[PDB]
């Protein structure tokens, strides 16, 4: 189901190549045939709009498009009827004479799931929840339980919720907690980082995909490519250079991504660059980190302007740690910028006291500001010590 | 210390230092470590003193006990003893 | 034996372009001589190759050229002389990508099916093919295998040392 | 033209480099950077260069 | 935003390299 | 294909399956490490 959801999400933006719109057309065509998408095939109307979110032949009449094979037809209204009495009104009956002749108890909650599973791809998700639910009593071991919680693991992927899933995944999972292998639980460790880039938890996210294996792959719930450039772009700005050295620039699995696909450019580009402390090449590795991986991306794409400019902050710093002063003309202009572009960018990081350094007008010397065995104590202490405080005395001066 | 013990060497690694580094990869696949080992050979030849360089990469307690302890002329310390090691 | 005198001097004299068809052509002489054993000479064959240097293109097509004729009968058992050359063919070539796919399908083959020893040769290249993807999981796992195996087993002087 | 001579020779390089930093940092610093490349004998940015990133 | 950041980044290029 | 193997003897199997996926560093253990494993652990009694 991510496969569809993947390529169609080209559709949304593309700046550069229209053939990009028609090449995931074809991957959309393909998977419509086998199973009936109509529920996330009417979704791409209500997703985007003014670009092909206007053409529709039912129920709003409009034809602006890029794309003519998301309208629907005369085909497509005969073939979801054909699916809706294949996978609903065929298999209902099969499984009502079961219920009858009492046969089995996990294999009617097994097929009821099964059947619950066949309600999500028609479009309607109050009798897959319905079914799913008288289901969800049977479930006692860890066999019933994998499959209740994969119903609930598409409502995520498929339909793009962040807020009905993980309040029910949390609830099936902490119900009864065993996990079976490592990879049962990474439905949960994976959607779990996934989740975190919606509400921006940043550093959160990188907790469980960083210590996660680079060779999972979910096919319908996730893909090989996808999941690897979630934790080569989190895990990179989560753990500072210390870690990168042990972890990320040397591991078995990750030198083993990097080599599969040229798609990710993150644990090679971005990490050798930071690593070798050259900043020629390293910007435009920026670029086409935000245009070849962040866009493309579902979840990469809700930050956008988020990731480049913290990340420039960041990489900064490992400089100025290296260095009690700097040349001016050597970082505004060697590096490959201009001078308008580095007061800029330094220009709103200042103010807001995320960094401490010292910038030259007419010396042009970029100074850093060190606080030796200031540390943690000389603003931490008394900036985090009375600010607790503060909220100690909410509750003490109003009482209740 | 001793070279040619890589046969040792690799079954010390496994059922010693293994299970006290990293727990979890036996949770992950569902399998037990072993409570002990068996040593055949003679002791003092690139044995015994092996065992004592167990300690110091793991960084654990060496308890040495010989099969010629614990000899008394009465009953229930010996075995005593075995359990409360 | 007039063959094997013949292939070494068409590589070095230039005439390999000849030699690479004149390989196939030996099919009718293994229906009768020493009662099929084909592995024996096909083999030798393509051990010329490595002594005179030759190019990759014509390794491979004589590899993938004599097993299509009546001589895959021979190679039903023993496919895995061919199967091994295809996958060290591809180290010069630098793609360990459809090495590795290939070993992958082939491992399912080398557990009592065919040869106990002949692991040691296939981890051998196996721990190649990990080398060059900057991979030490499954190097040293490879690796520690065929070493392990070895003491029952015996190998040739240039395997035990490599 | 060997690849693992190549990746040993980065590995010499900085253990030459260590021995040679080694006798630069331990008597007091606050000398010119100029006179360390003088006695190193390689460029002032690769001289920077390297001993930024240890 | 990434317009501003990705203009001036090709901008200086065309500058710095004709120097 | 077990030779005289009693109820421990197949317990002490899972032990020795999981060592040869470990250092491939796998959860899942294929069918080619089980019997290369119970032909160790069958070899234990008549080892040398």
């Amino acid at each position: 189901n991510y496969e569809v959801s993947e390529k169609a999400f080209l559709l949304t933006q593309s700046k550069v190549s229209i053939e990009q719109r028609k090449e995931a057309a074809e991957f959309v065509l393909a998977k419509i045939k086998e199973e009936e998408m109509a529920p996330y095939y009417k979704y791409l109307c209500e997703e985007y709009l003014v670009n092909n979110g206007q053409s529709d032949l039912e129920h709003d009449e409009k034809s602006d498009s890029l794309n003519e094979w998301i309208k629907f037809d005369q085909e497509l209204y005969n073939e979801l009827c054909k699916k809706n009495e294949s996978k609903i009104k065929e298999l209902n009956e099969k499984i009502q004479k079961l219920e009858e002749d009492d046969e089995g108890e996990l294999e009617q909650a097994q097929a009821w799931i099964n059947l619950g599973e066949y309600y999500a791809q028609i479009g309607d998700k109050d009798n897959a929840e319905k079914t799913l639910g008288k289901s969800l009593s049977k479930a006692i071991s860890t066999g019933a339980k994998i499959d209740v919680m994969l119903t609930i693991a598409r409502l995520g992927f498929f339909y793009n919720d962040q807020l009905y899933v993980k309040e029910k995944l949390e609830a099936v999972n902490s119900m009864i907690e065993k996990g079976g292998d490592w990879e049962r639980r990474n439905r949960y460790k994976t959607y779990y980082g996934i989740h975190c880039l919606a509400v921006r938890n940043f550093k959160e996210a990188a907790k469980l995909l960083v210590d996660s294996l680079a060779t999972f792959t979910s096919i319908e719930l996730t893909s090989y490519e996808s999941i690897a450039t979630y934790a080569s772009v989190t895990g990179l700005f989560t753990l500072e250079r210390t870690d990168l050295k042990s972890k990320v620039i040397d591991s078995p699995e990750l030198l083993s991504l990097i080599s599969t696909t040229a798609a990710l450019q993150s644990i090679s580009s971005l990490t050798i660059s930071l690593y070798a402390s050259d900043y020629a090449s390293y910007f435009p590795y920026l670029l086409e980190t935000y245009a070849n991986v962040l866009i493309p991306c579902k979840y990469l794409n809700r930050h956008a302007d988020f990731f480049v400019r913290e990340m420039r902050r960041k990489v900064y710093a490992q400089l100025l740690e290296s260095y009690k002063t700097l040349s001016l003309k050597s970082m505004a202009s060697a590096f490959g910028v201009s001078v308008a572009f580095l007061d800029n960018d330094l220009g709103k990081f200042i103010p807001n006291k995320q960094l401490n350094c010292v910038i030259d007008r007419v010396n042009g010397i970029v100074e850093t500001n060190r606080p030796d065995n200031k540390n943690a104590q000389y603003h931490l202490l008394v900036k985090q010590g009375d600010g607790l405080l503060t909220k100690l005395q909410k509750y003490g001066a109003a009482v209740r | 210390d001793v070279g040619g013990l890589d046969m040792q060497k690799q079954e010390i690694r496994e059922a010693v230092e293994l299970p006290l580094v990293q727990a979890d990869l036996y949770e992950q696949i569902g399998i037990d470590p072993p409570r002990g080992v068996l040593l055949y050979g003679p002791p003092g030849t690139g044995k015994t003193m092996l065992v004592k360089a167990v300690a110091n990469s793991t960084k654990a307690a060496f308890i040495r006990v010989n099969g010629s302890e614990f000899v008394h002329k009465y009953l229930g310390e010996g075995p005593r003893m075995v359990r409360d090691v | 034996t007039s063959i094997l005198e013949l292939g070494q001097l068409y590589v070095t004299m230039g005439a390999k372009d000849k030699l690479r068809e004149f390989i196939p052509h030996s099919t009718e002489y293994m229906m009768q001589f020493a009662k099929s054993k084909t592995v024996k000479v096909l083999k030798t064959l393509i051990e010329k190759f490595e002594q005179v240097p030759d190019s990759l293109d014509d390794q491979i097509f004589v590899c993938e050229k004599s097993i299509e004729f009546a001589k895959r009968e021979k190679r039903v058992f023993l496919k895995h002389s061919l199967s091994i050359k295809l996958a060290t063919l591809h180290y010069q070539k630098k793609q360990y990508k459809d090495s590795l796919a290939l070993i992958n399908d082939l491992l399912r083959e080398f557990k009592k099916l065919d040869d106990k020893p002949s692991l040691v040769d296939v981890h051998l290249l196996e721990s190649k093919v990990y080398h060059k993807l900057r991979n030490l999981a499954k190097s040293k796992a490879s690796l520690t295998a065929a070493r392990t195996a070895a003491n029952s087993i015996y190998c040739p002087t240039q395997t035990v040392a490599e | 033209g060997d690849e693992l001579t190549r990746s040993h020779f980065n590995a010499l390089y900085d253990t030459l480099l260590e021995s040679n930093l080694c006798k630069i940092i331990e008597p007091f610093e606050c000398v010119e950077i100029s006179h360390i490349s003088k006695i190193i004998g390689l460029d002032t940015q690769q001289v920077e260069g390297k001993l930024s990133q240890m | 935003d990434d317009f501003t950041n990705e203009l001036k980044a090709e901008l200086d290029r065309y500058k710095r390299e004709n120097q | 294909k077990m030779n005289g193997c009693s109820g421990a003897d197949v317990k002490g199997v899972c032990t020795e399956a999981g060592m040869y996926a470990l250092r491939e560093r796998r959860i899942h253990v294929t069918q080619e490490d089980f019997e290369l494993a119970v032909g160790k652990v069958m070899n234990k009694n008549q080892e040398t």
